[PDB]
């Protein structure tokens, strides 16, 4: 009956709640769109992990930032981040956004998602398999239950 | 009609068995021609294959790959600093293609994601331990390959 | 398969089954079996009056 | 160039940047593309937007506690500069008020000593000077001559409050509309303030490291202004548009309110530390040397408290 | 494109950097937006256009791309600042 | 979300009638025929797939044909029919994702689920010919790269028999059902010449009735060699462009019956050595072949100067490639037709005054793909 | 009285239990409004319509319709029925009547 | 200790519609192939709770445009009317006994989609606006027609009391006799209570989520979880009021175990149509309304209100 006892049943409780259904929004952009709807497709099936796409960050938590990102587009990116309620997240997705990726020199590119957001996990791809991103998200409960 | 015609349809979907495989616990069917994570590779005697003809640089479309061969003091040709970045890949599998003493090879293994974005960009060192970890396994893909090449 | 979302649905009806239970009950409870009385109108509720007192 | 791409001799070590400290003076390191190792204590959630600040290779969290001697041995091991920051305001239990004011900036400074370290640099308030009201100006004032008397060529940071939006202090005379009026021991010249700036600090700071002359010198910042307390709350509604309430009190009973509120588990927003922080006014001493010795101008709050302020704004 | 002879040809002109040619829309009916295209991968302006404006980049950037010159990294970039709390 | 991620249609409503959409593309111009200038011809292919990225095999053969042209060079058949038949089954990719995804934007959620099964099962082909469940970069221009696997053509077979069900099914759910009938049958009609002024491309051509369709029209491939039947609309509404896509997706799947009846055993990467790499077995024990291989992949193959248009039936409509060759071994301006860019163009047109959500159907029934547009 | 007074007070304990327990960092633009990204051309003014009231005042005018057609249960078990039933029959033309007429003066 | 009856009315029921969600995600789920929610439970069963915490633990902003006190009160009044609904409900024996709660459910109904127009009002966004406005649109276009066709349903009853509606259905059921008013009393409560074809207040990929949006995390569970009530509140209606049973006074329990059966084949139903039509877009949905179900709930009505003499079967 120690109060860090107590405090570690409360950690494991309210870590275990957040970490055991999340609730992404998405910005498909580019063409790893798709890919995020195969995990979404029943053979793979992201709700059963108990994540579902909701719309609108005020009624969502972690991010997916899937497809290249551009220069006009960014600002938004950064509004609908910071939009969201805390306990914030993003997903860096593909070879996509992890930094430019195919299109690293273009005039329109923002390099990385990274240089408006502070991404959490990587799952590079290109497009990552939508299994490999599976991978990635279960890698992400393993990171909020360190939380 | 037509309403509870396709109301009965979806009663009918309910009674098919469910589509999902288990992931973790199950994974999904691949291909031996399958593009992954990279590896360099060595000789079975022990030696490295790789030689610095450097045209994996020169011929990927992202030019993730950066090379910088010296002599080895035996003299044979070699690397020293091979490193590409899974930030610029594009996974498209050029390299392997490209590589006359098929070296790098387009590793079967397909999940690495990570935390933090400099773990991506692997040096030498980390293709040959990705070389070391799957060896067995990628010499049966290209086993089971290298015919229809 | 299918049946499996029977776990789901039964946790369902045994809390739609409480209330349904936990009034009906209640009332034999209070009323020592009488099963409640119901007193819309002025006369019934004149009955009620009548007792009570009565006992 | 100096850009996000560019290098620059810097390898700080800045302790405690998680706070309204020192994300700005990071940024500026950041945009000068200098690496930067700042350690968290606390958790790497809040940590987090620190991230962006840097160029990949960059920034670089390192795990620590400023109790372990090697524990602050860890992140100067290759640090070229050291800057402690660390100092919460209301007193944690386990981190007595003294400590954070004392031993910490003491291993700081002799491990800056042994680690050969290029530079160390240190923060105490202008107030830091004795006085019986409050007990950080006196124990930064401990840990200041603590550090001046270990690492003697280390320049000490004296700020009388920077001015930023989310700032400790303006955003908490603006919430105190939330209890009703805001409460004066003595309204008029009781007291008078003058603030530094989130900016023109961090700029300084830098500035400072970019100066050769600013060795073991005890830099001290400024506000361009002699703001009476009175009406500067009454610009301060006078921004938030909420309205005024002055609120004249003996001051014993404010002390009373500061006592009943340093009970809350969490963090309070009022302490009777915070409270001494309150009625004594800034010197106004200047010949010291200070912000405009590095060249740097302030910028005036005047036309800077409005972003700080609007989220207030109903 | 013609249909009923199924079969294509294509006509073909040239242009000061300052000569301002004739925008074509009428004549082809569908070329509303391609006017407004290379009027932002280029210099080249077209008369009689109803509204020449920036579309395939960011607002303004300036400089026209595609001049066959000018870097494909171009001269800028934008990243997020937290002091000032803005890209 | 009916937003596809990248579109920024602002527009002065009314009450909750539209008075006119303003699209403004650009939102993802990634920049793609800068990128393409410096890179050699080989190594601009995969920024095809990178297009409209719901149909990556078209776009792969629209531009194998648009350098075949200019390197006069013409592949083995077997590859042609391989070209074809993933041109088929990314046929049936895009019209699945069109139809689909234009009902999930109104609402109807479930066909979605039963059909991307199906779309799974085709990324296992991608992924088994290929290695890569999409972005299949295998199309080459000299005609194809690795020979699919002995295993394949009867796992094919074993699929088309039994998708018919599935695409039936669906009909099922649509086609009769009346609420979706009423949503999506008045609009939004375009006249069938004023199509042509703007330029329409494959359905929305076909939705008003006109005849035209370039696989029967100017055929590339051995589309001389198969049998279908184009399905012509009426009305010009939404209606009709959903079955025509409904029903050129059964014709894709009669088309696949037929390719593999009649696909001839042969060689399938041209034997010109000049433009297409040596087998790796060869290669390995002969000069000219590792000689020939090196430079391909060093510098690269020359292409004769010179200027071209090519265009395919691509599922949205016909794709087109204009390049001009220098001389050297990277092309020195790759304009790129997108189907897409006309149609999001002739949208304002053809949705003045309609309902707010009619006009979201409505750009569904663009089956638009932004990555395409922004090129 | 006491089942309101319970489910208010329900209610409210949810309320004060939702925001006086996360515990974090309320600040500017994160609390700005929701606009799909990009920031609000101007604060909500007026969706004008008239194609609103022009039915909306006929849901009022049918309320109060069905507002007399309540009685009707009761009223079914008078004395006189034949008194009462053309009435009974007589208001529903009327409200048939109404939106007849509405119906075809488009 | 009739406060802990109440008590006994409100808990089960919020641990209802927790369950509710699960299943409707479970059903939902296996309508589209896909399993729903699993891997949490075993058998997903400790998912709602997890979710709810999920919620309450997220932070709640209060938005700085929007007034304040109307962006909490409106919650508040939703989760409130959505279990006032439900205590006059006969289950068998209702926790009151009043002369005429139907249209008290009525009344319950009628305040519930205002509490819509100040979410929408006072969230101050553009979506935010447009959306609560269409909403209370549908919403009222339906109580019309909603509140006369009960009414035909009841003249044969006898009266508004809803305990007599048992002894009413003693043998038949009121549905084989009146069922074209069971068809559109149904779907009246497929739209009142905003569901799948007449899903616009929601707006979803129509409207980013519609009212709903700037609500967070408490408040937003609070509009979810009424929302939640007031499906299976109207379900659990429609059952007792067209699809009766027989009911031994000595054994109560026995017709509650037969009650939910009948009211839960009604809820998966709405479940079971939420993965099966495409939602109708205002016009139309307005349209079938007052063009279409309307004059034959008149004709209906008429119908109803004369048979009792014809057949001199006055109740
Ligand atoms: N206007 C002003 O605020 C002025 C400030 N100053 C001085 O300059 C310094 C910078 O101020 P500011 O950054 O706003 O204060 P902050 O509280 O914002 O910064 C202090 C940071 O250091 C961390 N920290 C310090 N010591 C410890 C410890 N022992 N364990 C865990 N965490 C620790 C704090 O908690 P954690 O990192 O754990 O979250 C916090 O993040 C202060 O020390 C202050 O006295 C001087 C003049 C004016
Ligand atoms: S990852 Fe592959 S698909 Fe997604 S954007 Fe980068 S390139 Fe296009
Ligand atoms: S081909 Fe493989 S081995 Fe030969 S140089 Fe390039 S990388 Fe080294
Ligand atoms: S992976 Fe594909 S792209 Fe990245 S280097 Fe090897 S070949 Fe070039």
């Amino acid at each position: 009956s120690r109060g860090e006892y107590v405090v570690a049943k409360l950690d494991d409780l309210v870590n275990w709640a957040r970490r055991s259904s999340l609730w992404p929004m998405t910005f498909g952009l580019a063409c790893c769109a798709v890919e995020m709807m195969h995990m979404a497709a029943p053979r793979y099936d992201m709700d059963r992990f108990g994540v579902v796409f909701r719309a609108s960050p005020r009624q969502s938590d972690v991010m997916i930032v899937a497809g290249t990102l551009t220069n006009k587009m960014a600002p938004a990116l950064r509004k609908v981040y910071d939009q969201m309620p805390e306990p914030r997240y993003v997903v860096s997705m593909g070879s996509c956004a992890n930094g430019g990726g195919y299109y690293h020199y273009s005039y329109s590119v923002v390099r990385g998602c990274d240089r408006i957001v502070p991404v959490d996990i990587y799952v590079p791809g290109c497009p990552p398999t939508a299994e490999a991103l599976l991978y990635g998200i279960l890698q992400l409960q393993r990171k909020i239950k360190r939380e | 009609t037509e309403l509870v015609r396709g109301l009965g349809m979806t009663l009918s979907y309910l009674f098919r068995e469910p589509a999902t495989i288990n992931y973790p616990f199950e994974k999904g069917p691949l291909s031996p021609r399958f593009r992954g994570e990279h590896a360099l590779r060595r000789y079975p005697s022990g030696e490295e294959r790789c030689i610095a003809c450097k045209l994996c640089e020169a011929v990927c479309p992202a030019q993730a790959i950066t090379i910088e061969a010296e002599p080895r003091a035996d003299g044979s040709r070699r690397t020293t600093r091979y490193d590409i970045d899974m930030t610029k890949c594009i996974y498209c599998g050029f390299c392997q293609e490209a590589c006359p003493v098929d070296a790098i090879v387009e590793g079967p293994n397909f999940e690495f994601s990570t935390e933090t974005h400099e773990e991506l960009l692997y040096n030498k060192e980390k293709l040959l331990n990705n070389g070391d970890k799957w060896e067995a396994e990628i010499a049966a893909n290209i086993q089971a390959d290298y015919l229809y090449r | 398969m299918w049946f499996e979302i029977l776990p789901g649905i039964a946790v369902m009806a045994a809390c739609l089954f409480i209330p349904g239970m936990a009034t009906a009950h209640i009332h034999k409870f209070t009323n020592g079996g009488k099963e409640k009385r119901v007193a819309h109108f002025s006369y019934q509720w004149n009955l009620m009056e009548r007792d009570r007192r009565i006992s | 160039k100096g850009g996000r791409s560019s290098v620059s001799g810097i390898v700080a070590t800045v302790f405690g940047a998680t706070g309204f400290l020192g994300r700005y003076v990071v940024n500026h390191l950041g945009r000068m593309g200098s690496q930067v190792i700042v350690p968290y204590r606390c958790e790497p959630y809040d940590t987090m937007h620190l991230r962006p600040m840097g160029d990949l290779g960059q920034i670089i969290f390192m795990e620590w506690n400023g109790k372990d001697k090697d524990s602050i041995r860890k992140v100067v091991e290759h640090s070229n500069v050291v800057i402690n920051l660390v100092g919460r305001e209301w007193e944690t239990k386990n981190f007595d008020f003294e400590d954070v004011f004392v031993k910490i900036p003491h291993a700081i400074a002799q491990v800056s000593k042994e680690a050969g370290v290029e530079k160390l640099i240190h923060i105490s308030h202008l107030n830091a000077d004795i006085k019986s009201p409050s007990r950080y100006l006196r124990s930064k004032a401990v840990g200041e001559k603590e550090v001046r008397a270990a690492f003697p060529e280390a320049t000490i940071i004296k700020p009388s409050d920077i001015f930023g939006r989310e700032d400790r202090f303006l955003n908490y005379f603006a919430s105190m509309r939330w209890f009703g009026g805001v409460p004066l021991i003595s309204l008029g010249k009781e007291t008078v303030k003058q603030p530094v700036y989130i900016v023109d600090v961090s700029k300084g700071i830098i500035n400072a490291i970019k100066d050769p002359d600013a060795k073991g010198k005890t830099f001290a910042f400024v506000g361009p202004n002699r703001y009476l307390l009175f009406d500067l709350v009454q610009y301060i509604f006078a921004v938030a548009y909420r309205p005024f309430l002055p609120y004249p009190l003996p001051h014993f009973a404010y002390r009373w309110v500061g006592r009943l509120f340093e009970v809350s588990p969490f963090e309070p927003w009022t302490t009777r530390d915070k409270v001494e922080r309150v009625h004594m006014s800034d010197m106004t001493l200047p010949h010291l040397p200070g912000l405009e010795d590095l060249g740097i101008q302030a910028t005036p709050l005047e036309l800077k408290a409005i972003e700080v302020l609007r989220r207030h704004r109903t | 494109l013609s249909l009923r002879f199924n079969s294509r040809i294509r006509v073909k002109t040239y242009t000061d950097e300052l000569t301002p040619i004739e925008s074509s829309v009428t004549v082809y009916k569908a070329a509303n937006w391609y006017e407004r295209e290379i009027w932002d991968m280029f210099g080249v302006f077209f008369a009689n256009h109803p509204d020449l404006r920036r579309i395939l980049t960011d607002y303004g950037f300036e400089g026209h791309p595609f001049r066959k010159d000018f870097p494909l990294s171009g001269y800028v970039e934008l990243r997020y600042d937290d002091e000032v709390k803005r890209v | 979300p009916a937003a596809h991620g990248v579109l920024r249609l602002v527009m002065e409503l009314s009450g909750e009638m539209v008075r006119k959409c303003d699209p403004h593309i650009g939102l993802l111009h990634r920049g793609t025929e800068k990128l393409i200038e410096y890179k050699t011809y080989l190594q601009a292919l995969p920024y095809f797939d990178r297009l409209d990225y719901v149909s990556m095999m078209c776009n792969e053969q629209a531009y194998s044909l648009a350098v075949e042209k200019l390197l006069n060079i013409q592949p083995p058949p077997r590859a042609q029919w391989i070209r074809v038949l993933f041109g088929e089954i990314t046929r049936l990719l895009n019209h699945i994702m069109a139809v689909t995804t234009h009902a999930l934007d109104i609402g109807a959620m479930t066909p979605f689920f039963w059909m991307f099964e199906e779309r799974e099962k085709m990324f296992e082909f991608y992924e088994r010919v290929s290695g890569a469940r999409m972005h299949a970069a295998y199309i080459r221009p000299g005609g194809v790269h690795q020979d699919l696997p002995l295993g394949l053509l009867d796992d094919i077979y074993e699929f088309s028999k039994n998708f018919s069900f599935r695409i039936d099914e669906l009909e099922e759910m649509l086609t009769n059902n009346r609420i979706w009938r009423n949503r999506t049958v008045d609009i939004g009609v375009v006249t069938a010449e004023d199509a042509l002024n703007y330029g329409f491309s494959g359905v929305m051509l076909r939705g008003s009735g006109i005849q035209w369709d370039l696989r029967k029209t100017q055929p590339y491939d051995v589309y001389d060699q198969v049998e279908f039947d184009v399905p012509i609309g009426s009305r010009g509404d939404c209606y009709d462009r959903y079955l025509c896509r409904v029903e050129e997706m059964r014709q894709s799947l009669r088309i696949i019956s037929q390719c593999l009846n009649k696909m001839p055993p042969g060689e399938i990467k041209v034997d010109d050595a000049k433009v297409s790499p040596p087998k790796r077995a060869e290669m390995k024990t002969s000069m000219e072949s590792l000689i020939h291989h090196f430079k391909l992949y060093t510098e690269g193959y020359q292409v004769p100067p010179g200027a071209t248009y090519t265009a395919i039936e691509a599922p949205k409509g016909e794709f087109g490639v204009y390049l001009v060759s220098d001389g050297s071994s990277r092309p020195y301006r790759c304009k790129i037709k997108a189907p897409g860019f006309a149609h999001l163009a002739g949208l304002d047109k053809m949705s003045k005054g309609h309902m707010l959500a009619d006009v979201v159907a409505i750009i569904g029934t663009q089956d638009i793909v932004f990555g395409e547009v922004d090129r | 009285m006491l089942t309101l007074l319970t489910n208010v007070t329900l209610a409210s304990l949810l309320v004060l239990i939702a925001f006086w327990l996360p515990q974090l960092n309320a600040y500017s633009e994160k609390t700005s409004p929701y606009e799909c990204g990009f920031d609000p051309m101007g604060s909500a003014r007026l969706p004008f319509s008239m194609k609103f009231f022009l039915v909306a005042i006929t849901f009022l005018l049918f309320d109060l319709e069905i507002a007399l057609l309540l009685p009707l249960p009761w009223a079914s078990q008078t004395n006189n029925l034949k008194t009462m039933l053309t009435m009974a029959l007589f208001l529903l033309i009327l409200l048939a009547a109404s939106l007849a007429y509405e119906w075809t003066q488009k | 200790m009739f406060m802990i009856n109440i008590l006994s009315l409100i808990i089960p029921i919020l641990l209802a519609v927790a369950f509710l969600t699960l299943v409707e995600r479970k059903v939902l789920g296996y309508m589209q192939l896909r399993k729903g929610p699993n891997v949490v439970g075993p058998y997903g069963l400790l998912q709602p709770i997890a979710d709810a915490l999920k919620l309450f633990t997220k932070e709640p902003l209060r938005p700085a445009t929007s007034s304040i006190s109307m962006f909490i009160i409106a919650p508040i009044l939703a989760l409130s009317l959505a279990l006032t609904m439900w205590v006059p409900l006969p289950m068998p024996y209702p926790l009151i006994n009043m002369n005429l709660g139907v249209l008290f459910m009525l009344a319950m109904s009628s305040l519930a989609v205002y509490s819509i127009l100040w979410s929408g009002w006072a969230s101050n966004s553009k979506y935010a606006l447009i959306g609560a406005l269409r909403a209370v649109a549908q919403t009222i276009s339906y109580e019309v027609t909603l509140a006369i066709i009960l009414l035909s349903v009841l003249l044969m009853n006898g009266s508004y009391t809803l305990s007599t509606l048992i002894t009413t259905q003693e043998h038949i059921w009121m549905i084989f006799t009146s069922w074209p008013l069971a068809m559109m009393w149904f779907i009246s409560t497929l739209a009142e209570t905003n569901r799948a074809p007449f899903d616009l207040t929601e707006g979803e990929s129509e409207l980013v989520s519609g009212f709903n949006v700037e609500y967070a995390a408490g408040p937003f569970a609070m509009f979810f979880m009424a929302e939640y009530a007031n499906i299976i509140m109207m379900n659990a209606f429609t059952a007792i009021l067209f699809l009766g049973a027989s009911h031994d006074p000595h054994t109560p329990e026995l017709y509650t175990i037969n009650f939910v059966l009948k009211t839960l084949a009604l809820t998966i139903t709405f479940l079971w149509i939420r993965a099966s039509y495409p939602r109708f877009r205002y016009d139309q949905l307005m349209h079938l309304l007052w063009k279409s179900f309307l004059p034959l709930t008149l004709a209906l009505c008429m119908w109803h209100i004369s048979l009792p003499i014809m057949t001199a079967s006055i109740p």
